[PDB]
């Protein structure tokens, strides 16, 4: 396939931000729950 | 210099297919022979040699003496 | 406008988009549940609680991945987008009923989340067998919410099936015979006939479970003359065809990807592929008791269900060989979608081969309700149905959106996922052969090493799933707009540009009879 | 044993249903219900492809019983050829609106 | 402007409202079964009927009044209705499978016999034979209605379609009376379970088919059908023959052979 | 099916047609390369001379590149084909891709 | 029992389990060979720059690819079905033993002559004696005479369970209202372990089976001491 | 009159994995034989074999529930 | 030169080694000297210089075969980035073992395992091939 | 009519890539988070 | 009865750009609003009933 | 002109490879994971009775 | 079969009307006669508390939880026998 160059390029730094934010969005809430499992169980 | 010889120019992909498929078939036979000697017959012979002079009572008495059983001290 | 457009749609592309978004969300839900499973099993002992919470998570993982992720993406998402383009049709036969198929799935998914929130959830297995699933051993609302969730998903799919069958039969150009429609179109029509014939039988069996639970019927209760094994027949009568429903649209997308990235104008042996998919659909209806080899069935019956299950290998093998013969002589393009399809061909074949081992009732005595079965069915679902989905998604993403993915990130994504799913499932064959049962929250110590590796693998697949989200964000964030696509002469769905206008084929294609 | 009181299509059909009914009585196919029959497809004798605009997609089944269909846009102007068999097609644009 | 014969449907709210009505009925039933309450259920049943009414109304607007049902669109409707009937046959098939499974291998709890110890079946020569004559007669009346419509005869169409509906109502009233008079109940083991569930869903289908016939009767009164275009009547007739054939299977399997 | 000699003859005839047009030239080369063979020198010779009749120098050089390509790893075939075409390349003034630096990546 | 890093089946304790081992070795070789041949042909198809993209004739090769798999299937099904019927054969048991599944433990009944019955519960991990196996030991084992044909009858008094002993090749579902039959013959004395193999609620993981196989004289004195 | 009974033999009427009807039929045979005997001025010891067979095959709780139901007047088999 | 989105229904250019003569020229608009070059191409190609011949090729085609078939270093990035995300995953596994997993059961303590191993040997666990078969009951040690 | 073209045939905006990132994060992040929270809701009952 | 189908065909074909479900007039709007209010109303009440059923009553 | 892979290919492969080996070897050996390997050739059996 | 009627010139309204009034309705009128004749109540059987009948695993969601939906006091005993 051929395509145009990006209309709104995403530089290496903008990609590192989108990648971090994306991973944190899956990791932090689940991490919070697994971390506090003991609190939940012997509560 | 010298002219170059006319090489084969036709059926090159078909030819390669034929040679390798027959290669695959001869490897498949070689593997089954390895398999039937390394796994299948090995198993058949480990079982048969185990039970050839197996003495089940003597096996029981060793287990009993080692204290494994509830019904037999 | 926005409500008119997205809540009241009668447009097959927009509805296809709704199903892709819904399935992508369900996929995150199924993935989390699959990580909770592997967290419990990742070391010896108890993490979450006893088998009840654990089996609530296993049941929900299976329902969400099957009913809310695979079926809506393959059939709702890809079927709706591509089927009418591929036959030059202006929309689906019933564009308004097509929208209700979509809109019944968030309610169905709400009822499933509700069942896991009330009481102690439905810890039943996705087969929901009584008596564990009846009103004494699963008292309260969770199981009834589950049976209702299934009734709505079953209605969504029955009406979809009717819509897809009618569209593919009735809305081709008048010159095009059924033997001039592409393979993906055939796979969706065969899938839809299977849904039509099998889901009403499920709906009858779960209804009977609903009435044994709430109206004092005893269809499955021996005290009233009923039989727990009758439920297993009615369920598997649906359950076997349902796994052919989960793979056949996969087979059709695979035929189109392999043909496309081989640079071929057509798949090898077209009528043989039509033959194979119809033979698989047919034999898929006469083999259901191979889920019941240990229930106490007569030996001749066992013998019959062994042999009829094994026959399915023949048509299924013609398809595997025909994919290989399509690659033969191709100008091979190593695109990320072609890697998903190559992975599919090899790893679907390994998992179809352990289905063949499991067809033998004698061996199945020892393999049944062990992880050997779990390994089988993840090779075909996580490395079969899911591989065709990812291959299909990256191939058609530029059609549906008008934007390119970054190919190097998509190759990276492939590689990670490929390592994680093999690490996860391969060692489960050994846990199976050595005797580890299904639906266990903990295992004798001996099973430790393969469970530890299995769970490390499931974390590697996690990383691939998170990366996939970033990769879709990067495409929409950069806005690289599609220009030219190759091989449009044999791939009609690209011929109206990327993305196609809201209305396509307002003027139908011209095809003469000759 | 029998009177009338039931309207006929001729009296009561309306909209596109009526347009199709009335065109069919004239031997016409403005809504593409029928499959066109091919000419010999030479440059002198091209397949004539009606359209209400300046391009239309053609599918060409090059040989009888081919499962593979060859698709391409046909544009107003000089006849074009199927990229697979070379058979000739020519667009004949316009109107439909009576 | 399109130059194909297919129908592009106006964007509509009824798919949403029907899907939400499905949510409201299922969560209503859960509330009724487990939390002693009917409210959500009667809200779902209300929006369900509203949805069906508006949606089929609009189908009538788009066909009779707007003319979008070309022959190609009708043909698609024909397939749709046939496939829908096929799905309903396979739904009943699961209840016949249940019935044969339990009656061909009666368990010890039943006395190991069929009918179970303590079950006194209805006599199949009394009301069930009457029911049979009724539905078969209504198969003959609806065929007369069809032929009269094709021949352009509004009066005899109305007459035969009315006799057909009257028989459908008769069957429903006879069945309601047999339910009340029956000495066994749904809670009387697998005999009452198979009996009331299979005949109960059949009777629900008699009620739906009789409603569909009444809809055809009012649209006939309003001259919507022509002598050649009347698919909703054809669909109601096919569905009515389906409801007839199911009955004949119930009568032979459960009332006669299972007695 | 037919002999190799009759296959070749049908292709030499196709390209030799005096008033072959640009479409036919392209359709003939694009079809030809789908086959499991590198085209005989006599066929390439006739395609090159159709390029000449069509005043299309660049397509002449592309036809030589596609001969190299169709050979795959059989590195002996292309220089043999060029050897055999030399008198035609000389008579027509057709420089090879290598003489034009178009083999450089 | 299973041992750490185990790849395959537990060693066979019964002639039937030994037949399954040989039949699995035969079927696994076929699985490896077909899987390997697929992978290899894929790599073949992908490793050449030679092309051939024109229409390819299919019927010739479709013959090969339908007949050779048919034959492979027959060569699996023949030993498969021999074993099936071998397992179904009449044998004349010397003893009948019942087991009833419960949430969450098994009971056993040996009522050929006296009414002997008892419950068998997992030993909790806090009470294992050193050397004992976690999740696998019971309080009261199912003592049986070795080298003899035993009929096991299996049912349940509550939900579904499944009674399994992998090294004997046994797994029979425990369904309430139903009495399922299997046969068991151990070639050796010793201890043989299994686990509940149908999902059955909160303690599904924790209701194991242990057979104790011993000489008939020991079995009979044990039986009498259990009255 | 044929003993050294060890366990219930193979019965060609019930050759399959499901043995429920074997237990059931032998329970009915024993109780039917006993009823014929108790009445007609004969001796239940002729019923012995059925009693051995059903004791061998039938779960304790089944016999016990079936016995309770004969006592109650609610046993659905014909004796 | 410039390809537009609104051109999708028009024959387009492609560089593909299996489609050597695409449906349109890569460059259709010609300058004055390019026009003169096309007129000169109608006479003997022996009178075209090497630069004129390259220019004619570059008007017709975008990339040569050697350019369109070139290999790339993309594999390095791919395999390196894959291994980076795999190694990232081990950080998740570290976190999990630190913050989520408690102690594993006492049956994995070294003295328990030695005793249990002895007991498995006493009961002859898998005596044919799998476990006890690897113990020498005569020399009281693991077989070599 | 409706907007046609890339970024316009979708129920979400791609006009600003950072708003998009936040919407996608909430969308996929809530799917993935839901079963952890339901586990926690189950544990906290009993 | 008289055949008044021709009047309904004129009403429903009027070029006023209304969708079919509102094209009969103000009464269609009323019926639409009642349906969609019950549906949306009932759906919020089902969510309330889920959240109530999600917690033990002691 | 050199692309991203010409410029950074080698360093991404080298650094990804080294990081991947380091962190998995650390995770596998240094944090108390119980792999439960075979006792065969490893464990000296001890009196249990 | 041919049943034993005749006809077949053609398939018309007049014929299906003939069949509705000359065969179908008279069959209904005759079965109506047959049924409404063997009507009248039969002697309810002695109540036996069979454990496979009058099943109650969960109360019914209406009335007092113990009455079936179309409960008929004359012929439907409760788990404890007939209503008084
Ligand atoms: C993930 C960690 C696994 C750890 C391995 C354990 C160590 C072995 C001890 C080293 C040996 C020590 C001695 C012990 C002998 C015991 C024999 C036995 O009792 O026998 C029973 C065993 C015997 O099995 C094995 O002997 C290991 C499996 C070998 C299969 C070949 C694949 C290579 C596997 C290794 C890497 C996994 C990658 C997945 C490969 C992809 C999926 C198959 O259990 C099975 O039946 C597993 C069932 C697998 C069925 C799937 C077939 C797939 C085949 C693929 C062919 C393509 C070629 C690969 C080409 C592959 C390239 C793509
Ligand atoms: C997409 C999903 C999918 C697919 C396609 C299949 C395909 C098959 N499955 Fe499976 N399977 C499941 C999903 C699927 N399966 C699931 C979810 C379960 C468990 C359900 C539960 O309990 O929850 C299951 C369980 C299941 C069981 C029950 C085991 C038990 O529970 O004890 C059995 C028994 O036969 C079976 C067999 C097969 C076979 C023969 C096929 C065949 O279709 C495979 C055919 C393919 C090939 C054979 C490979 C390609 C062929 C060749 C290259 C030709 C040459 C090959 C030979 C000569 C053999 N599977
Ligand atoms: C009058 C003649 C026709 C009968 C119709 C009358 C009312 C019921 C409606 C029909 C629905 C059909 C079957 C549903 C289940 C059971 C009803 C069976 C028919 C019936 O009405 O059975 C009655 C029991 O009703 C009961 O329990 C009543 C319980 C009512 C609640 C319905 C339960 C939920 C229904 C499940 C719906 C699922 C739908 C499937 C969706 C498919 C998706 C693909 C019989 O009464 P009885 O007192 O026991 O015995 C007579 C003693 N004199
Ligand atoms: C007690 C009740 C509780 C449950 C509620 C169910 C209640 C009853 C509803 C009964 C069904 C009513 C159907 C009315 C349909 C009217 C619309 C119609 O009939 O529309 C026709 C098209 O067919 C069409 O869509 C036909 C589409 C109709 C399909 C309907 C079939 C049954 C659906 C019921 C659902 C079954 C549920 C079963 C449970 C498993 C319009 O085309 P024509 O007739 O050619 O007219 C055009 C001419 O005028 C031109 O000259
Ligand atoms: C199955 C998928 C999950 C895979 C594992 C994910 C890896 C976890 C990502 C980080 O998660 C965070 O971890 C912190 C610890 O690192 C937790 O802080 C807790 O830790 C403390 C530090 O000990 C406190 O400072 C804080 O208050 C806090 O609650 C925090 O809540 C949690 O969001
Ligand atoms: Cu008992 Cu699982
Ligand atoms: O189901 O395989
Ligand atoms: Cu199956
Ligand atoms: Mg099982
Ligand atoms: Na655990
Ligand atoms: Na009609
Ligand atoms: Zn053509």
């Amino acid at each position: 396939i051929t395509a145009k160059p990006a209309k709104t390029p995403t530089s290496p730094k903008e990609q590192a931000i989108g990648l971090s934010v994306t991973f944190l969005s899956f990791l932090l809430p689940a991490g919070w729950v697994l971390y506090h499992l003991d609190n939940y169980k012997k509560s | 210099s010298t002219a170059l010889a006319k090489p084969q120019m036709r059926g090159l992909l078909a030819r390669r297919l034929r040679f390798h498929i027959v290669g695959a078939f001869m490897v498949s036979l070689g593997f089954a022979t390895f398999y039937k000697f390394a796994v299948a017959e090995k198993r058949k012979k480990a079982y048969a040699d185990f039970y050839r002079n197996y003495d089940s009572m003597k096996d029981f008495e060793e287990m009993r003496k080692a204290g494994i059983f509830q019904s037999a001290k | 406008m926005f409500i008119n457009r997205w809540l009241f749609s009668t447009n097959h592309k927009d509805i296809g988009t709704l199903y892709l978004l819904f399935g992508a969300w369900a996929g995150m839900v199924g993935t989390a549940l699959s990580l909770l499973i592997r967290a419990e099993l990742g070391q010896p002992g108890t993490l979450l609680g006893d088998d009840q919470i654990y089996n609530v998570v296993v049941t929900a993982h299976a329902f969400v991945m099957i009913f809310f992720m695979v079926m809506p993406i393959m059939i709702g998402g890809f079927g709706n987008w591509l089927v009418p383009l591929m036959i030059g049709a202006p929309d689906m036969a019933f564009p308004r009923m097509n929208n209700m198929s979509f809109w019944l799935l968030p309610p169905s998914f709400l009822l499933l989340l509700a069942s896991s929130m009330v009481e102690a959830g439905a810890g039943t297995g996705w087969t929901v067998y009584p008596p564990l699933a009846g009103n004494l051993a699963h008292a309260g609302a969770s199981v009834d919410l589950t049976i209702f969730s299934l009734h709505l998903a079953g209605v969504s799919s029955i009406l979809g099936a009717i819509n897809f069958i009618t569209t593919i039969i009735n809305m081709k150009p008048p010159a095009m015979s059924q033997y001039q429609t592409p393979l993906f179109v055939w796979s969706v029509m065969i899938t839809a006939v299977l849904l039509l014939l099998s889901l009403p039988v499920l709906a009858a069996g779960i209804t009977m479970l609903l009435t044994d639970r709430n109206l004092n019927t005893t269809f499955f209760d021996p005290a009233g003359g009923g039989d727990p094994i009758l439920y297993q027949h009615l369920f598997w009568f649906f359950g076997h065809p349902e796994v052919y429903i989960l793979i056949l649209p996969g087979f059709g997308m695979i035929s189109h990807i392999v043909t496309y990235y081989s640079g071929k104008k057509e798949p090898f042996g077209y009528m043989g592929m039509v033959w194979a998919m119809m033979s698989i659909g047919f034999l898929g209806f006469i083999v259901w008791a191979h889920h019941m080899f240990t229930v106490g069935m007569d030996v001749d019956t066992r013998a019959y269900f062994t042999s009829a299950t094994m026959i399915i290998a023949i048509p299924t093998g013609v398809k595997v060989f025909s994919w290989l013969a399509t690659l033969h002589g191709g100008n091979i393009k190593w695109s990320p979608a072609m890697m998903w399809a190559l992975g599919f061909i090899f790893l679907f074949t390994v998992g179809g081969l352990t289905g063949i081992v499991l067809a033998n009732s004698s061996l199945d005595i020892v393999l049944h309700d062990t992880y050997y079965v779990v390994a089988h069915f993840h090779y075909v679902l996580s490395m079969g149905a899911v591989f065709a989905i990812m291959g299909g998604f990256v191939h058609w993403f530029p059609l549906f959106s008008g934007y390119t993915l970054n190919d190097t990130w998509a190759k990276i994504h492939f590689a990670i996922m490929f390592v994680g799913v093999n690490m996860t499932f391969f060692p489960q064959h050994f846990l199976g052969l050595s005797g580890m049962p299904r639906r266990y929250s903990d295992y004798p110590d001996a099973y430790t090493m393969w469970n530890t590796i299995s769970s490390m693998g499931s974390f590697i697949s996690l990383t691939a799933v998170m990366l996939m989200v970033f990769i879709i964000w990067e495409a929409f964030a950069s806005k690289r707009e599609v220009l030219t696509v190759d091989l449009t002469t044999t791939n009609l769905e690209w011929l109206n540009g990327c993305p196609p206008p809201y209305h396509t084929f307002e003027e139908p294609t011209y095809v003469n009879l000759k | 044993a029998s009177g009338g009181g039931v309207p006929t299509d001729e009296e009561q059909a309306t909209g596109l249903e009526r347009e199709v009914m009335l065109a069919a009585r004239k031997g016409q196919d403005p809504y593409n219900i029928l499959a066109p029959k091919a000419t010999s497809g030479t440059k002198e004798d091209p397949n004539l492809v009606p359209s209400i605009t300046n391009k239309r997609i053609v599918g060409c089944i090059c040989e009888e019983d081919n499962s593979t269909v060859i698709w391409f846009w046909l544009h107003k102007g000089e006849a074009q050829r199927c990229p697979s068999c070379g058979t000739h097609y020519k667009l004949v644009p316009h109107q439909l609106a009576h | 402007h399109q130059t194909h014969a297919y129908h592009m449907v106006n964007p509509s709210p009824w798919p949403l409202t029907g899907a939400l009505s499905a949510l409201l009925m299922t969560s209503g039933l859960t509330m009724w079964f487990h939390f002693n309450s009917m409210t959500l259920l009667m809200i779902g049943l209300t929006t369900n009927m509203l949805t069906m009414y508006q949606w089929w109304r609009d189908v009538i607007r788009e066909s009779t009044f707007q003319g979008h049902h070309t022959p190609a669109v009708q043909k698609g409707l024909r397939y749709g209705m046939i496939l829908f009937i096929i799905s309903e046959v396979l739904f009943f098939t699961g209840f016949f499978w249940a019935f044969y499974h339990s009656s061909l291998a009666p368990t010890p709890e039943l006395g190991g016999c069929w009918p179970p110890t303590g079950i006194h079946p209805l006599n199949p020569l009394e009301v069930p034979l009457l029911n049979t004559s009724v539905l078969l007669a209504s198969g003959v009346s609806i065929t007369w209605a069809h032929h009269s419509l094709m021949e352009g005869d509004r009066k005899h169409m109305l007459q035969a379609l009315f006799i057909t509906i009257t028989l459908g109502v008769y069957f429903t009233l006879l069945q309601a009376s047999e339910y009340y008079e029956a000495p066994f109940t749904i809670s009387d083991g697998v005999y009452g379970s198979t009996f009331f569930v299979a005949t109960g869903f059949h009777g629900l289908h008699v009620i739906i088919g009789s409603t569909f016939l009444i809809v055809c009767f009012f649209r006939q009164l309003k001259f919507h059908f022509t002598s050649n275009h009347h698919f909703g009547f054809e669909a109601a007739a096919w569905y009515w023959h389906f409801v007839d054939v199911v009955w004949l299977f119930l009568y032979v399997s459960i009332y006669w052979w299972g007695s | 099916h037919e002999t190799d000699e009759e296959f070749d003859a049908r292709w030499v005839t196709y390209f030799n047609k005096p008033d072959i047009d640009a479409w036919e030239l392209r359709k003939g080369m694009n079809t030809l390369v789908g086959y499991d063979l590198v085209p005989e020198p006599k066929i390439i010779d006739a395609a090159l001379r159709a390029c000449r009749r069509l005043n299309d120098f660049a397509s002449a050089v592309r036809i030589l590149e596609v001969v190299k390509d169709k050979a795959g790893p059989h590195k002996e075939i292309y220089p043999y084909v060029i050897q055999e075409l030399r008198p035609t390349l000389n008579e027509l003034g057709i420089s090879t891709p290598e003489e034009l630096g178009l083999d450089k990546v | 029992m299973a041992y750490p890093m185990q790849l395959g089946f537990q060693d066979a304790t019964s002639p039937i389990m030994e037949e399954l081992l040989h039949f699995h070795d035969h079927t696994l070789m076929i699985v490896f060979l077909i899987s390997s041949l697929v992978l290899y042909i894929i790599s073949l198809m992908l490793t050449t720059k030679l092309t051939h993209t024109s229409t390819m004739d299919a019927q010739e090769v479709e013959t090969i690819w339908t007949i050779l798999p048919a034959i492979i299937l027959i060569l699996i099904a023949l030993p498969s079905l021999r074993i099936l019927y071998m397992m179904d054969e009449i044998n004349n048991p010397s003893l009948t033993v019942k087991t009833m599944g419960h949430q969450w433990y098994w009971s056993y009944e040996y009522t050929d002559y006296e009414d002997l019955s008892f419950d068998s519960y997992m030993i909790p991990t806090s009470e294992l004696k050193p050397g004992e196996l976690r999740l696998l030991e019971v309080d009261n084992r199912v003592v049986l005479p070795m080298e003899m044909t035993i009929r096991m009858l299996v049912s349940s008094e509550d939900v579904l369970h499944s009674w399994a002993v992998p090294s004997l090749g046994l797994k029979t579902d425990a369904i309430p209202g139903r009495l399922n039959q299997t046969t068991l013959m151990s070639s050796r004395p010793g201890l043989y372990y299994g686990q509940c193999s149908e999902i059955c609620g909160s303690n599904h993981s924790f209701m194991p089976i242990v057979l104790e196989l011993v000489p008939l004289k020991y079995f009979e004195k044990w039986s009498a001491s259990m009255l | 009159k044929i003993k050294n009974y060890q366990t219930a033999p193979f019965d060609s009427r019930f050759p399959n994995q499901n043995q429920t009807r074997n237990c059931w039929q032998n329970y009915l045979d024993f109780h039917r034989c006993e009823k014929a005997m108790t009445a007609k001025g004969g001796d239940v010891s002729v019923c012995e074999w059925y009693r051995r067979v059903y004791k061998s095959l039938c779960p304790i709780s089944w016999v016990s529930t079936w016995d309770d139901r004969r006592a109650e007047g609610t046993f659905p088999g014909k004796i | 030169s410039v390809v537009k989105s609104e051109d999708y229904a028009l024959p387009s250019y492609v560089d593909r080694r299996d489609y050597p003569l695409p449906d349109v020229a890569h460059v259709k608009n010609l300058s004055a000297s390019q026009k003169a070059l096309k007129e000169k191409e109608k006479a003997s190609w022996s009178s075209l210089s090497i630069d004129e011949k390259v220019e004619l090729y570059r008007l017709k085609f975008k990339e040569s075969f050697a350019e369109m078939n070139r290999s790339t270093n993309e594999w390095k990035t791919v395999v390196g980035a894959a291994m980076f995300f795999i190694g990232f995953t081990a950080l998740l596994l570290i976190w999990e073992k630190h913050y989520v997993y408690g102690p594993i059961p006492h049956t994995f303590e070294e003295e328990w395992v030695a005793k249990q191993t002895k007991r498995m040997l006493d009961m002859k666990v898998a005596p044919i091939q799998g476990f006890s078969a690897k113990w020498d009951y005569d020399k009281n040690e693991w077989k070599k | 009519h409706y907007e046609e073209g890339p970024g316009k045939n979708i129920p979400f905006s791609v006009e600003n890539k950072w708003r998009l990132l936040a919407m996608m994060t909430l969308f996929f992040g809530s799917g993935f988070a839901a079963p952890f929270f339901i586990v926690r809701h189950q544990l906290l009952k009993k | 009865f008289e055949n008044r189908v021709a009047e309904k065909q004129k009403l429903f074909q009027e070029d006023n750009g209304l969708p079919v479900h509102l094209k009969g007039g103000a009464t269609d709007n009323i019926l639409y609003r009642v349906t969609m209010t019950l549906c949306l109303g009932g759906t919020l009440y089902s969510l309330y009933c889920l959240g109530w059923a999600s917690f033990p009553h002691k | 002109a050199p692309d991203f892979h010409d410029k950074y290919g080698n360093a991404v492969l080298a650094s990804g490879a080294t990081f991947c080996v380091a962190v998995w070897v650390y995770m596998a050996t240094q944090i108390g994971i119980e792999w439960n390997p075979s006792p065969v050739g490893r464990v000296t059996p001890k009196e249990w009775r | 079969a041919s049943a034993a009627k005749g006809d077949h010139g053609g398939t018309g309204a007049r014929t299906w009307r003939f069949l509705t009034f000359g065969l179908a309705l008279p069959s209904v009128a005759l079965c109506t006669l047959n049924s409404w004749l063997h009507s009248g109540h039969r002697e309810r059987p002695a109540f036996i508390p069979y454990h496979h009948l009058r099943i109650r695993t969960k109360p019914f969601s209406w009335g007092d939880g113990n009455h079936t939906f179309f409960h008929n006091p004359r012929v439907n005993p409760l788990p404890t026998g007939y209503e008084k």
